[PDB]
RNA sequence: GUGAACAGCCUCUAGUUGAUAGAAUAAUGUAGAUAAGGGAAGUCGGCAAAAUAGAUCCGUAACUUCGGGAUAAGGAUUGGC
RNA sequence: CGUGGAGGUCAGUGACGAAGCCUAGACCGUAAGGUCGGGUCGAACGGCCUCUAGUGCAGAUCUUGGUGGUAGUAGCAAAUAUUCAAAUGAGAACUUUGAAGACUGAAGUGGGGAAAGGUUCCACGUCAACAGCAGUUGGACGUGGGUUAGUCGAUCCUAAGA
């Protein structure tokens, strides 16, 4: 089904005791795997900005919580083997504290 | 042709070879005897799995000191690997085979692989002490499964003796 | 170096130890269990009114660490009957109870979301018209063994613990003929048993674990999840679940149950049935451990002695715990932002 | 396509180092067909090419 | 910029992002640290670590070839406004 | 008993298959060895009487060449550090562009020379080998283009020296 939620990713407990060297990294993987559990697509494409707040404060300085809108939708090109992909984008919010998963109504 | 021991019909089978292959003897071995015997579309989905690491091909003869896995529990082996080179080489012949027996005209439903030989190519050097690759020759076979006087001497006493029974009896 | 007594120091064949021992039967006594299976569930401190005469601190009280385990009671799902050979005891029957809890049956499979669930299904056919074939069985049982086994099961559903599957295990019946002890038993099918019906306060108790395992160390090679029997832990305490001020003693009036504040570290809160045990024991949080009788009539005046509780720490053990309730917790700070 | 050559043209006829050239990501084959230094300068000219700015360096707080 | 300073540390112009990668995180090894009480009891042997350290003010012994010893030793101080 | 070559002879064997090699096959001899069948192969070769010698190997830490086990094992842990998207392409962790994060931090990972090297410079095409993974990249390979002086040097002068 295409489909779009907005969530909220608990960085922090998945990043606990990783090598400062690799915390940007290791959250750019979890991201992808936490869009794979929730959506069920093995194609997670993370867009560019969502990677400039992931990478925002340096290497080591990633945040506690974050706030992802993620919307499966049908890969158009007809090549790729899998027939849906998850496109992960930023929320723009004061605070990511807070917030529940919700449906976005897209329109 | 000139392939090696081969004790099946020709009229019923394709062959893929490939010369000089830039890959592991050793691991292309095991990949091959991993894939004896089986079914062309079984193997081919196995290959496919082994190449997304949820199966593996277990290491027999060329296995010293490698790592143990589950993964190998499914042919009684504690040592399986995932040799990825390997495993595209053989399904490229596999496909090779496949498409020869296409055109040969014969079921595809049928295939199995008859016969798969993996032996050492010629040494290829670089220095950088020797400093050698171990290329392969592969070969396979792919075949169709199909369904499915002695005089005897017996001396003056045993003739006697059967007819002393025939006699006997009714 | 080391006591070769516990050689090797390989890994223990399964979770739960082995009872390798029970106390020497005596046929005049009541029919008992003679061992017990539960959980453990952390520790904490005690303050015990000592009254030990010739020591320098008799009439004086003392601190003393204690453990805790959670104890619902077991239930009853079968027995077993053994024969002495010239090759030691063998089991000739086992007699199994006509219904059997989704707890015990997990027991008997690997895949338990996959399977039909058939354990059993076949066996309860023979509970149809006259149980004769049960009632042979039992007989057999009655006719030939001389030991007789209770097959019993923990209810891990009444623990804290993610586990589903619950636990199994064998306890010998000390007392009574061997008639009796399969009368009882047959009595006691699909019943529960619970802690204080075989333990007591005051009583000395051995605990069966298998220990904390720690992987390989530096000759080198597997250290610790060994299985260990230490004997000789007092009971400090039988509680009770069903009861409120489960931590208050004579001395300390403040109605509490035995949970810290929080909960255990790692397990959750005590609303079972539990033992409370002087000092520790093998193991760590939420293993299942084996409480087994004394093998012999201890001969100490520290298993005669009456244990008095004056208070119990139920502060919290997830940091510097300084209040044994969230009421005085909330008497100390005041009233909070949130609270206007 | 391979902008290497367009890159360093670029930085040359502008002026400034490879680390200041900003090349369309959308203008990616009109790039590659811009093999001269004219081409080069006509694509900065209507924009395909742009000079980035200094990175600050504030004497504010000295 | 800091600072006595071509020191160390951070930045602008310019340049580079090269070093086989991925997943785990047992002991051991190497490098770097911390530690109650005691304080050389260790060892052939205080080996190694620790402690000291800039600048201002005070103050400075024996010996001396009168030039030194000397930053002797030993004290006080250091931010912001 | 066996081997290279020489004189004589068997008007010896042979493309209808010489020699050689392989053989779970056969026979003779105490043995050195000899003979036959089958396969493979393609141009020469034998028996006997004699002549002649660079004439018989398990060794020599033997010579030259080839090849194993070790073993898919040791190892590719310095140089703080990479990440997202698109394009190209059969194929992209490594190519290109954009976006981020870092670094060298003016005694530079910046910009020039002497000497040395010799085309490595630039473009197009290309990946069999090489750049100790990869590669669509490259100081790699193929093909072309490129170095302009009265004033910058040499050339002139003398030095130690020859």
């Amino acid at each position: 089904d295409v489909v779009t939620r907005e969530y909220t990713i608990n960085l922090h407990k998945r990043l606990h005791g990783v090598s400062f060297k690799k915390r940007a990294p290791r959250a750019v993987k979890e991201i992808k795997k936490f869009a794979k559990l929730h959506m069920g697509t093995d194609d997670v494409r993370l867009a560019p900005e969502l990677n400039q707040a992931i990478w925002k404060r340096g290497v080591k300085g990633v945040e506690y919580r974050l706030r992802l809108r993620i919307s499966r939708k049908r890969n158009e090109e007809e090549d790729a083997k899998n027939p849906l992909f998850s496109y992960v984008e930023p929320v723009l919010v004061a605070s990511a504290k807070g917030l529940q998963t919700v449906v976005v109504e897209e329109d | 042709a000139r392939y090696g021991a081969t004790s099946t019909n020709p009229a019923k089978s394709a062959s893929a070879r490939g010369s000089y292959l830039r890959v592991s003897f050793k691991n292309t071995r095991e990949t091959a005897q991993a894939i004896n015997g089986w079914e062309l579309t079984k193997a081919q989905k196995y290959l496919e799995q082994v190449l997304d690491h949820q199966r593996a091909i277990p290491f027999r003869r060329f296995n010293s000191s490698i790592g143990r896995t589950a993964q190998g529990k499914e042919f009684g082996v504690t040592k399986a690997r995932w040799p990825a080179k390997s495993v595209k080489f053989v399904q490229g012949l596999l496909q090779n085979a496949a498409a020869n027996a296409e055109a040969k005209g014969l079921d595809a439903t049928k295939l199995y692989v008859s016969h798969i030989q993996v032996n050492q190519a010629p040494k290829q050097r670089r220095r950088t002490n020797k400093y050698e690759s171990s290329p392969s020759h592969i070969e396979l076979v792919v075949t169709e499964k199909e369904e499915a006087k002695k005089v005897v001497r017996l001396t003056s006493r045993q003739r006697g003796r059967i007819a002393a029974q025939k006699r006997i009896a009714a | 170096h080391g006591h070769l007594g516990f050689l090797p120091r390989k890994r223990a064949a399964s979770i739960r130890a082995r009872v390798k021992a029970f106390p020497k039967d005596d046929r005049s006594k009541p029919v008992a269990l003679t061992s017990f299976l539960g959980y453990k569930a952390g520790m904490t401190t005690i303050v015990r009114d000592l009254d030990r005469p010739g020591s320098k601190f008799h009439k004086r009280e003392v601190v003393e660490a204690v453990t805790v385990v959670d104890t619902p009671p077991v239930v009853v799902v079968g027995v077993v009957g053994y024969v002495e050979t010239p090759r030691g005891l063998r089991s000739l029957t086992t007699v199994w109870a006509e219904h059997l809890s989704d707890e015990v049956k997990r027991r008997f499979y690997k895949n338990w979301y996959k399977s039909k669930k058939k354990a059993f299904t076949k066996y309860s056919a023979k509970y149809a018209q006259d149980g004769a074939g049960i009632e042979r069985e039992l007989a057999r049982i009655k006719k030939y063994a001389s030991v007789v086994r209770v097959l019993v099961h923990t209810q891990i559903r009444k623990t804290p613990l993610a586990q589903k599957k619950a636990h199994l295990a064998e306890i010998q019946l000390n007392g009574g003929s061997i008639s009796e002890k399969v009368d009882w038993a047959r009595e006691h099918f699909e019943k529960t048993v619970a802690v204080d019906s075989v333990f007591e306060q005051n009583e000395m108790i051995d605990a069966i674990a298998v220990t904390k395992g720690h992987g390989f160390e530096g000759r080198a090679g597997q250290r610790g999840y060994h299985s260990r029997t230490s004997i000789n832990h007092k009971i400090y305490r039988v509680g009770k679940g069903d009861d409120e001020a489960n931590g208050a003693t004579s001395f300390d009036r403040t109605k509490k149950t035995i949970t810290p504040m929080g909960g255990f570290v790692h397990y959750g809160e005590i609303k079972n049935d539990f033992i409370m045990v002087k000092g520790c024991i093998p193991g760590n949080r939420k293993r299942i451990v084996t409480l087994r009788k004394s093998l012999y009539t201890n001969t100490s005046r520290k298993a005669l002695e009456e244990v008095s509780l004056k208070w119990i720490d139920t502060a919290s053990k997830f940091g510097k715990g300084r209040f044994q309730t969230p009421a005085e917790k909330h008497a100390f700070m005041g009233t909070l932002k949130k609270d206007l | 396509a391979n902008l290497r050559t367009q890159k360093r043209l670029a930085a040359s006829v502008v002026g400034v180092g490879k680390r200041k050239v900003w090349l369309d990501p959308n203008e990616t084959s009109e790039i590659a067909q811009a093999n001269s230094r004219n081409a080069i300068r006509k694509l900065v000219k209507n924009g395909t090419i742009v000079k980035k700015a200094v990175t600050v360096h504030s004497k504010s707080r000295t």
